[PDB]
């Protein structure tokens, strides 16, 4: 028959041309395509479509998907489309039209007796976030991150030890082995970073052979040219990534010396703006190079009225600095610059910075990587208007550029994009379902490896799952053996070959990293700009092609006081 | 006391409501979680008093008005649901469009 | 209305019926109190209690199960004993029998 | 010597002829028999009976029990007696007289050096409850149920997914395998139900071969005659049970058509009254048939003043129904009938309905199966007086009839009565100890497989276990490997033979279901009435042999506001 | 250059000659030695010493430690010294000077790429406590104890069962096996005690062969001469320890008879003062014998104004005693004597009592063993002044005498001193780091087997680990497989040989007890006094060599209201 | 704060008592858990004040009377026990037959 667009949207979610506001921000997305056949949408419930002989077929388990997310509005780096998502064997099977080929047309995702259903009509579905700057200070960080929508965590640490408080390093074989074993207990995918600060190659190779997927070079352990060169030589031969936190003190040289030591080899620069660490005051100039994959940590995102004030004392504690020791205080102060903090937001909007991360409990908030990324997008739309790449009256392009910062780009930078990072066939089914009013703030469902792992849940004894109090609780995908089957522990190719998984008796699924040396700035999705950027040594002003880059601090931000109790 | 898991869970709701209650008292416009906790806690006390499900479904729509909460909040709460031990056992109270 | 209340019918219960019993005068000669349990082999109680140990052989106190009889220093009293049943094999206590009888 | 009856009761609990009030209800039980020898009761403590050479013998572990519950007042379908209970190897060893044969008479339960003691004097001991209508919406339901006194949970689901929100189905091999693995983490016995809605036999056999012990036919997936017939054909050949939630919409036929499709084959009808689902308005007439094993879900038990009011909105959410869609609202309304809700309580009192269950978080309360069953008994005694079967001045028979509804009958219906369901020798030692004042409300101790799994526990740092705050906390029987050894995962005979336990590497003890096809109404303990029942199509009035069946709604119920904080 | 002592202390912690107050007590410790080379102390942080080529060397993992605790102030039975502590393979590697031999002098603890760092400057480090009187009433006790600084727990029980409520006994093979399996889930080292009350040797040997490391003789199960003799005969042949709770009732004989039954064989007497159980009123005289290793339970430590008052009702509940049964009340009253309670504190100060323990939830507080020991030391310094052994103006000797009571002495008494009990090379790295202001009250870090297992942790989402609320949370060392690797399950030599670990499939590291029969009073570190002690049968007065021993009750104690919220 | 597990556990008791306190204030007859929480919390504050174990054992019997609680409640509570940090450390207070 015929149905009005409004009634249609209320029943099956929005379709082509409809726009949806992201949470309480000024960002609007417009549905670009709809893969359904009007009248043949599948809907579950009493008397609905998904029933024997109707929307559900007679095929065996092998010929149908295990799970289908119906009428989902996908927001990913490649598009913002309406479609059904099929999941089989814990991986993304297809993005298309679900149903029963026996009576329905254009069915690409067969629903059978073995198919579970998740109703996504009116919801937005995205890939799980990937935070590549984790400090394993406490295991509680995994639940916090998972609840925010982050499903993969890469970093290093051994617990609340001084070394881990300051750096993302899991020092040596013993601790690496211990942490790989502990990782099986956590509901997120995990990869470890070893201590890359040594001028003896063999000491690095041991760590890689033990299981780390990368090496962290941190100034607290000595970010000298000799150390940097050593770590990159081993990385080049073992196909693992290097994450850098440069010499802030300019003790061994200036930024140009560090860059020279790197010698055009691939490297991931952490908190490229500088507040979180790095050559003062120009480490930010690294984003101009083709071999540098630059990321930001989140406390400086976005630039607000209270940013500068909160930063000093935060600097001290994280690095074991003495506020009475003048040299310890002067050094902290040269790290906090309003000039570079304001520029960072713009550089993100232009695509010069390619990733966002937390820097969990060491000058960063583990549960705010996604939330802060969207706050930056909002503040940039408000201040700079539409991007040159935008088409139509929506913010679709800006949304794709920003979502790539915590999904596909971190995955590419660390050599795990073959497993996770986006909603594409063959990748692990790590998905996050969101209600538009709470997008980026509080997820409706977090799926890990094809199983729901955490979700808001009301009174356990209630007649329905919705009565208060509703708060996040671990689900079946976070339990014992089901968890092992739904999560991945990433190993270096060397560790995988040495049989580290068998030796430590690791229970979870194993995945190997590869392609860490061949990624360059040009490979970062929607964020490959290499600007001719300069920093004034005296005033700290940032300029690109001579034009001053800057922005104004926000007094109020969306995704803040309207959603949180504290 | 022999508190079961559900009794302890409700203690979390009661406490969340205490936070909201004090803020409303200062004259602040409540946010999403504060509003849900406040109305929810109101209903549980209604049940302790012995009020019927029918009465509470109505009274619950008069706890907070649109002028006492932040913009967008009324629209974020199409309904509020909570269960409590009435004199005749556990019952579910659903308050539709509680804020107007 | 009292939740879970009992409604015990009036009367009394006869304990250890159909079994041999005997009375014995016992005196605590020690300077410290001695308390004996309902099922302890009376013939092997604390040596400070003076009585005819031979008569108490194979006997225990004829008192409700789980209760006891206390003897303060110098206390003398007459107790009633009831004979052990089952296999009538005594093992343990002060290790004087460790076998049947 | 001699002792007064009152003093005796205070020390060893009540004996023959004494009566005890169940919680704050009007139900009174009278001790029918006492298996002790007065004067030889065993009591533990300083200077008590259970000591070397006295109440404790010299036998080796193999010749004595591991645990003894002393002076327990057993309430079970076969009797209400006073006795000692012996547990050995995780199973009920004997019900009789405990002690040392060396000095005590009539000892049938030998206490030795290897015997632990639980003092049950003044307490009531029952078998663990069995809830056969679980929706695995969240893992937290297991703790809630265990705390209420339910030790076995049968149902289906994959977490908070739309399919599971509405139905008790664990769709297909992948999800079935995943849930069997997750089950090892839960402190209750578990059996899964697969999706029985298909007209292709092989799609059902796959699920059974994968591990399900039954198939759920739900209208949301299409409860058509073709689907029903298919599921029953597979059930007949694989010895698994079928649970039915019929076609409420009368879309494919009326109740008489569904009954015809069943064709006299064994089937378990869920929420036979109708509010929870089923042909409107006469699904209740199914209790007249010999092959139907009828159960009730708990929100309608017992009929009270607020029952009808709370039901409408509860109906909507659970089934993904739209209150704006008139057809969705009219259908919900035809399900909620005061007439059938009032009749249901009486039918339970007469033995026409044989089981009670929850329907956890989908129109039912997981922690209130036991509590609500007793509330129905109370309301029925108050309204109808003594049952025709009662003898003496007590409610002993009514108590046996009602306790059977959530213990032995659910076990028989699902083919697991050889393992659990009652306090009989050889069965798994799943026991619940209750203080009379809190019977059916808050247990004193919940024992799983011979180990205490959860119990109220006071201040952990206190000098004794009783100081406040006292609340339920997991015990050793709920921990890691001890839990695996004390719980059971039920598999179909086919799965057991295919080595599913070895393949998924299941850690818990395994048990196989059998005898699901041969049970009929006549086998339901104390609940085998097949009444000539009719429902008026227009007025919805229920009549048995022409007499109108009905009852009055309660304004206040026992086991309610006197025990709960909220 | 030169640096002032105060500035030095602020940067590296105190050095030789400096004194530090223990919490808010009157006890002061003076640094006896400092193993560093002034100017070469290692410090971690931005621009500090521990960096590549500087304080960190180029050695492979095998040639450097895994963890180093820098500038720690060690308080142990052998000394109070300042030094760096090296940990390798989960064990104490060395106590000395850490650094890089390439540029630094006197380095005995090499720091390399594989070394994690814990900054202990300004902190006090001690061995983990060992509580040998545990009642396994609930698993929650392990976290409570761990948080207090106790890392090894020895005791018995099966959960909240009457037998366990009263005694530390894990009765028989079945329960022993079940508890050994559950122990893998707990973050502390564990050893079990079986029921030693039997006059049949084989019934004891079975329990030892099943896994217990000792046998508990308790009066509730019959502490008769026959039982005692039997247990000691088996202990002598199987190298396991016996813990005694004597016949309070003097039912089978007086204290002199029990002593005679023991016959000079090694035995550990629990709560030797008597309030917690034992021959009334003179069980305390046992501390005069060379074969008796005497310990105190904590509710009587130290003697305060509310002590007597709280004791009566506590007595009743723990032992299943009836306050209406006169014999049950008179017996409880003869156990609580102001005279022996006052003497106990002095006997501890003199070294006549060698251990302190809890008696968890059965007349003792699991989280207060360490705290109460120090309160006794404080009260004794205040009342009796300096010990005859003190040298210098400090309380160093009294501190060594008291710390030995809950560390090395309990370890020696139970045959596990080869694994734990003190900070010596080769022992398991169970360490507790304390801030001086919170010494003995709330630890800063609790390390188990080389991994942090629990520590205070602030807001998980915060930018740093310090923001409120800060409370104790489980760390990586308490998670799954990492935990198994960092904890020990102690077995008897017989069980180890029978392959009990393989049979039960125990996951944690296994350790065997030995040397339980050869320890005597003379072996108790700093607590080997055998006084000529007498107790007046009528007045209960305690006298040593005729002099009356007594003390005054405290009205206010340190380590109390200043630290706890409740 | 460095809250240990026992301190956090007591926060649960304090909160349970807040619920009861407000209900008593409305004039309701308290139930079993409300009564236990109220008297228990009273004692913990008594200890914070520095009252002796002996005094509290008595004062605790005068917090609630039989006319302020539901029928059967006094009989469901033969005694109440709670521990708190007194000036001289942790002590156990046992109040026998608190409600009369
Ligand atoms: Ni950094
Ligand atoms: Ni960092
Ligand atoms: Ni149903
Ligand atoms: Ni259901
Ligand atoms: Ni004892
Ligand atoms: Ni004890």
């Amino acid at each position: 028959s015929n149905i009005s667009r409004q009634a249609y949207a209320d029943m099956f979610g929005p379709t082509v041309g409809d726009k949806v506001r992201l949470a309480d921000t000024e960002l609007w997305i417009e549905v670009e395509d709809d893969l359904t056949t009007y009248g043949e949408e599948v809907k579950f419930g009493g008397g609905k479509v998904i029933r024997d002989g109707m929307g559900q077929g007679q095929m065996l388990a092998a010929d149908c998907v295990d799970l289908v997310l119906t009428n989902a509005l996908i927001v990913d780096h490649w598009g913002i489309v309406k479609a059904d998502i099929g999941v089989k064997d814990g991986r993304i099977f297809a993005i298309g039209k679900a149903g029963n080929p026996d009576i329905q047309p254009n069915v690409t995702i067969p629903i059978g007796a073995a198919t579970e259903v998740i109703a996504a009509e009116g919801k937005i579905v995205t890939a799980g976030g990937i935070d590549t700057h984790i400090h394993w200070i406490c295991p509680q960080q995994a639940e916090e991150a998972l609840v925010s929508g982050v499903t993969t965590m890469v970093g290093g640490g051994t617990g609340p030890a001084a070394g881990t408080h300051a750096t993302t390093c899991t020092p040596g074989p013993w601790y690496i082995s211990r942490m790989l074993q502990a990782a099986d207990s956590l509901p997120v995918n995990i990869g470890l970073l070893g201590k890359g600060n040594v001028s003896q190659p063999d000491a690095l190779r041991e760590q890689v052979a033990a299981g780390v997927i990368g090496l962290k070079i941190h100034e607290d352990w000595g970010a000298t040219p000799a150390a940097i060169d050593c770590a990159l030589t081993v990385a080049d031969e073992m196909d693992i990534q290097v994450a850098l936190h440069s010499d802030t003190l300019n003790e061994s040289g200036f930024v140009e010396d560090t860059l020279a030591a790197i010698g055009g080899r691939t490297i991931h620069t952490f908190h490229t703006e500088g507040a979180g660490g790095g050559h003062a005051p120009d480490i930010i100039t690294a984003c101009a190079h083709p071999n540098i994959l630059p990321s930001s940590t989140n406390p400086t995102l976005p630039y607000t009225l209270n940013t500068i004030d909160e930063h000093l004392d935060m600097l001290m504690v994280s690095h074991h600095l003495d506020p009475d020791i003048a040299e310890d205080v002067a050094f902290a102060e040269s790290r906090i610059r309003r000039e570079t903090i304001a520029a960072e937001d713009v550089l993100h909007d232009l695509g010069a910075f390619s990733l966002t991360s937390s820097d969990s409990q060491a000058m960063g908030r583990v549960g705010e990587v996604i939330l802060r990324t969207w706050q930056v997008a909002h503040r940039m739309k408000v201040q700079r208007g539409a991007l040159a790449e935008e088409t139509g009256d929506n913010d679709n392009f800006r949304v794709k550029r920003y979502i790539a910062k915590y999904t596909i780009n971190p995955a590419l930078t660390h050599g795990i994009a073959h497993e996770v990072g986006s909603i594409e066939v063959g990748k692990l089914a790590d998905l996050v379902v969101w209600s538009p009013a709470f997008f980026g703030v509080k997820p409706a469902t977090v799926i890990k490896g094809g199983m729901i792992a955490i979700a808001p849940m009301g009174d356990i004894n209630a007649s329905i799952p919705t009565p208060q109090p509703v708060h996040y609780r671990p689900m079946f995908g976070a339990l014992g053996s089901a968890r092992h089957h739904c999560r991945l522990t990433f190993l270096s190719q060397a560790a995988a070959a040495n049989g580290v998984a068998e030796r430590l008796n690791l229970r979870s699924a194993i995945a190997v990293v590869k392609g860490c040396r061949t990624v360059q700035k040009a490979d970062m999705v929607h964020n490959s700009l290499q600007p001719n950027i300069t920093v004034d040594a005296q005033t700290y002003e940032v300029r690109v092609d001579g034009e001053l880059i800057t922005s104004e601090p926000a007094d109020v931000l969306p995704m803040a006081q309207r959603y949180f109790l504290f | 006391m022999e508190l079961t898991p559900r009794e302890k869970d409700k203690l979390l709701l009661f406490t969340a409501a205490l936070v909201a209650e004090r803020r409303l008292a200062r004259g602040l416009k409540l946010n999403y979680p504060e509003s849900v906790a406040l109305i929810s806690a109101f209903i549980m006390e209604g049940a302790r008093d012995g009020k019927s499900v029918a009465s509470l479904m109505e009274e619950g729509r008069h706890v907070l008005t649109r002028e006492q909460v932040m913009e967008g909040v009324p629209e974020m709460i199409p309904d509020i649901q909570v269960e409590a031990t009435f004199p005749d056992g556990s019952k579910l109270v659903t308050v539709h469009n509680p804020i107007i | 209305m009292i939740p879970g209340e009992y409604h015990v019918k009036p009367g009394q219960i006869a304990l250890n019926t159909g079994r041999a019993t005997c009375r014995v005068v016992v005196e605590n000669h020690g300077d410290r109190p001695i308390q004996v349990g309902s099922h302890y082999h009376f013939a092997e109680v604390n040596p400070a209690l003076k009585f005819d140990r031979q008569q108490a052989a194979g006997y225990r106190l004829n008192i409700p199960a789980g209760t006891a009889v206390r003897f303060e220093p110098g206390q003398k009293r007459e107790v009633e004993l009831v004979a052990f049943a089952g296999h009538r094999a005594v093992f343990g206590f002060r290790g004087e029998v460790m076998g049947p009888l």
